[PDB]
RNA sequence: AGGUUUUGCGCGAGUGUUUGGGUGUAAAACCCGCACGCGUAAUGAAAGUGAACGUAGGUGAGAGCUUCGGCGCAUCAUCGA
RNA sequence: AGACUAAUCGAACCAUCUAGUAGCUGGUUACCGCCGAAGUUUCCCUCAGGAUAGCAGUGUCGACCUUCAGUUUUAUGAGGU
RNA sequence: UUAACUGAACGUGGGCAUUCGAAUGUAUCGACACUAGUGGGCCAUUUUUGGUAAGCAGAACUGGCGAUGCGGGAUGAACCG
RNA sequence: AGGUGUCCUAAGGGGGGCUCAUGGAGAACAGAAAUCUCCAGUAGAACAAAAGGGUAAAAGUCCCCUUGAUUUUGAUUUUCAGUGUGAAUACAAACCAUGAAAGUGUGGCCUAUCGAUCCUUUAGUCCCUCGAAAUUUGAGGCUAGAGGUGCCAGAAAAGUUACCACAGGGAUAACUGGCUUGUGGCGGCCAAGCGUUCAUAGCGACGUCGCUUUUUGAUCCUUCGAUGUCGGCUCUUCCUAUCA
């Protein structure tokens, strides 16, 4: 429940689902975080749209 | 007897003493966890066109 | 008041040599000279490395020297501040002309067996004032026993402090799943 | 919880290395050896005067055990051992069940 | 063994013929559903299959003793 | 008690140690006495040598 | 007494005379060598086996040097043997 | 009557093992200069106590790396007070 | 991997600064080594739980006393400057 | 305000046809309620269990075939020191189930349902050792399960002291003092009614606003290297809510 609404960078891809990077902010320090999340969940992200044009 | 249970006052100026550190991205990411099945051919894909490019100086010249 | 963050906070690298020695106390006479009234940045790195400890000037090799003297450098004047150390592996040494600031016995022997020539750092001033055609060398910092025991813990792969080694020392539960988990 | 007296499941044996029938039966603990290194430091510790000189386990809370399958190929006559979650009732060879036949 | 396991007997039989009642009287049946029913009965299948048998002993008695209870105290119960 | 990353300890020093110690403040003494033993060794036996083959 | 990191010093793929012997202006000073300790090779419970495809590898950064084209120490990340 | 046994008794007096152990009270000796905290996380027959992470000092090395930020603006997502 | 040199990652060569593509600051950039004390806390604005209530018991963000003098509140660890 | 130490050879896996709870109108015995037929019907039903989420040519219901509840090890998420245990997600290399096929399947639709060192016991390879050399018993090793710690990161454990002892604690009770006043005591406001008739001569229901610290509670701030803990006798002074 906590990656409910992070944003994150693709790293690997396979069959059915995909390899998501996202940033976590423990107490004092930040950690990588590398979850396995389905297509159903994920979406593509109109955030770099405005740069890219 | 009886004491404080918890807390978390001091906690927040406490972590900002000295940064909150990111750790610093870089060039070139590691390949833990990506399939093997793709591993092992991208390992032969290399292999190859080391070999090419070093037969440059004596013959395809692509 | 004022409110700022940092005050009277000190320079965090070396000014000035611990050891007494009575020479190198010259050699540093002569390269704080130097540096001052000269443009050639190659002064100012050398007056450095003269202030440095022991562990943080490791002896470099003749392997080490032969390596670098490839692709072109085979005129060029090498410069160590450190000691150099005789290599048993390399049967043949090329011939070459090194500035360190000491050699072995047995470096200095064979150095000038092949017709090169050995000088000293402050030779080195007399000929070279601005280090014109000269290559820097250093040693391997971390190749050190200490370094190794460095940042133990779980999934690091590191060295652990042990009064010998054997089966009966560590191993056991917590480093295979036989026993209990791993690391 | 019955399970049949037959299922064909992989076989690790030097040959089988496929699906084979197997028959299914329930595993037993054997006797405690009388020479084992365990046993034989256990009783010279307990010779002469001293007293009791290992701890006694007295506080019990489980009241059941986890129920483990023996399995055993119809060919090469390799064994196998399948654990299953802590139940009451265990039975190979059972009737099964029917449905929309009820009678008082 | 055989007192142990006779003395079991008894009882499942006597809980197997108390939810008769249950599940036969109308009153209780009239707000108690199929869907229960017939998921209690299919388990009262193999419970009286197994009778038949010989080698079921105190502890699958009491087991189906338990279940039963569980499966029938929900429909009762709500 | 271990606080931080040590090697573990093991020094037999509980019993009463201190009532056997040996300290060696002799050891010139003692060259000198063997030395005195041989040259009058070496004059009994006058034109004989000192060893054995 | 036994560990550990940091500073100064000698020698350096080696290093350490003093258990002991020779000698002496005598508990000082000076000299000698066979063994031995740590280091130079790891990994497995064990029997055992035992480190170069390449100018000791490829890619991106690097102080300094340079005939101005380039060669690139230490160290960080990554792919290989 | 737990009474008496040299002013000592619900187990006499004298020397030694003995400087018996204490998560508990009390004390801990000249000057100047610079920096400057914590009562919070996890486990323990743990709750007047320890290990672990955090806050703090000192010793440095790599560059003077032009990198960064308890901040604002612009574009685009999540929430159920 | 695809009916398919059709795709996919990593590559050679070439093109694009006249302006490297929001504001302000940079009185403080990165990494490593060793270790001290602490682990009984308390008070105030806003939000807030049990209680008739309490100078009572328990929490969230931030500022304070403890570890700190000075000028006001006659006096007063926490209020104003 | 509630729940867990379980249950399932199907209540697991695949495929196909169908749609529930309830309401309206009809049919011999038949009635509120037995079986049959038509129309309406967004889930108001069902899904092993507490509660929440989710599902309609299904995840519900009936029918057909089956054992992916199997083998070898790694990476990742939650509690977190980014240690252990529990549980969970996505691939790789084998062997299978189902369906015409695309596909789905590594136990229960998702969120709980459980366990270290030492010791014992079973399965596996056909493996290593018993150190003077051989061959068979026996014993010892390597890899995976089971026997248990519920005080659940895991000692083997019954009372009494009014004969008593020691190190400490105002971090903690029994007495005064301090804040509060529910209970105790005392005093007001409104006016239905009682009072021969007439609310207020004298009272006052249903409601509502206050004061005091001579009652009793709540709290635990000050004293445990000590502040002598009931009652009476004696003697002085002060308060007013006034017995004379
Ligand atoms: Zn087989």
């Amino acid at each position: 429940k906590f990656y409910h609404g992070k944003t994150g960078v693709v790293y690997n891809v396979t069959k059915s689902a995909v390899g998501v990077i996202v940033y976590k902010r423990v107490k004092h320090r930040y950690i990588e975080k590398r979850i396995n999340v389905r297509i159903e969940h994920v979406k593509p992200s109109r955030s770099r749209e405005d740069f890219l044009r | 007897a009886k004491s404080k249970n918890s807390s978390q006052h001091n906690q927040s100026r406490k972590a900002h003493r000295n940064g909150i550190k990111k750790p610093k991205t870089q060039r070139y990411p590691s390949l833990k966890g990506t399939d093997p099945k793709f591993r092992r051919n991208h390992r032969h894909a290399l292999h190859g066109t080391a070999k090419a490019l070093k037969e440059f100086k004596e013959g395809k010249r692509e | 008041g004022i409110d700022l963050r940092w005050k009277h906070v000190r320079s965090s690298h070396r000014k000035a040599p611990k050891s007494d020695n009575v020479y190198l106390k010259l050699l540093v006479k002569l390269y704080r000279f130097l540096a001052r009234r000269t443009e050639a940045p190659f002064n100012k790195v050398v007056l450095r490395r003269l202030f440095m400890s022991r562990i943080n000037r490791p002896p470099v090799s003749l392997s080490r020297i032969a390596r670098n003297l490839k692709n072109g450098n085979e005129k060029k004047t090498v410069v160590v501040v450190a000691t150099v150390t005789d290599d048993n592996r390399l049967l043949q040494v090329p011939k070459m002309e090194v500035a360190a600031l000491r050699f072995t016995a047995k470096a200095r022997a064979r150095i000038e067996a092949a017709g090169g020539r050995t000088l000293t750092l402050d030779q080195l001033a007399l000929e070279k004032p601005t280090g014109a055609n000269t290559l820097l060398l250093r040693g391997p910092k971390n190749a050190r026993e200490a370094v190794k025991h460095f940042g133990f813990g779980p999934h690091k792969h590191k060295k652990p402090y042990v009064r010998s080694k054997g089966r009966k020392f560590e191993r056991a539960r917590g480093r295979r799943r036989s026993r209990g988990f791993k690391v | 919880v019955n399970v049949p007296k037959t299922r064909k499941t992989f076989c690790k044996g030097k040959d089988c290395q496929k699906h084979t029938l197997h028959k299914v039966t329930q595993y037993k603990a054997g006797k405690a050896s009388a020479f084992a290194q365990g046993k034989r430091r256990y009783d010279r510790k307990q010779s002469g005067y001293g007293g009791q000189t290992k701890p006694v386990f007295h506080k019990k809370a489980k009241t059941t055990k986890k129920i483990v399958l023996r399995l055993e190929c119809s060919v090469c006559k390799t064994k196998k051992q399948l654990p299953l979650k802590r139940c009451k009732h265990f039975e190979l060879g059972g009737d099964k069940k029917t449905k929309g036949a009820a009678l008082v | 063994a055989f007192s142990k396991r006779f003395e079991a007997k008894q009882q499942l039989e006597s809980y197997i013929s108390r939810v008769e009642e249950i599940i036969s009287d109308p009153t209780l049946s009239l707000k108690l559903k199929r869907g229960q029913k017939d998921k209690i009965e299919q388990a009262l299948s193999e419970a009286m299959a197994q009778l038949e048998i010989e080698d079921s002993t105190a502890d699958e008695l009491k087991k189906k003793e338990l279940a039963l209870k569980r499966l029938v105290t929900k429909a009762m119960a709500s | 008690a271990i606080k931080h990353n040590q090697q573990i300890p093991n020094n037999h020093f509980r019993k009463h140690w201190q009532r056997r110690v040996r300290c060696h403040f002799d050891q010139p003494g003692k060259k000198v006495t063997r030395r005195l033993a041989r040259r009058a060794k070496a004059a009994a036996l006058a034109p004989r040598p000192v060893d054995k083959l």
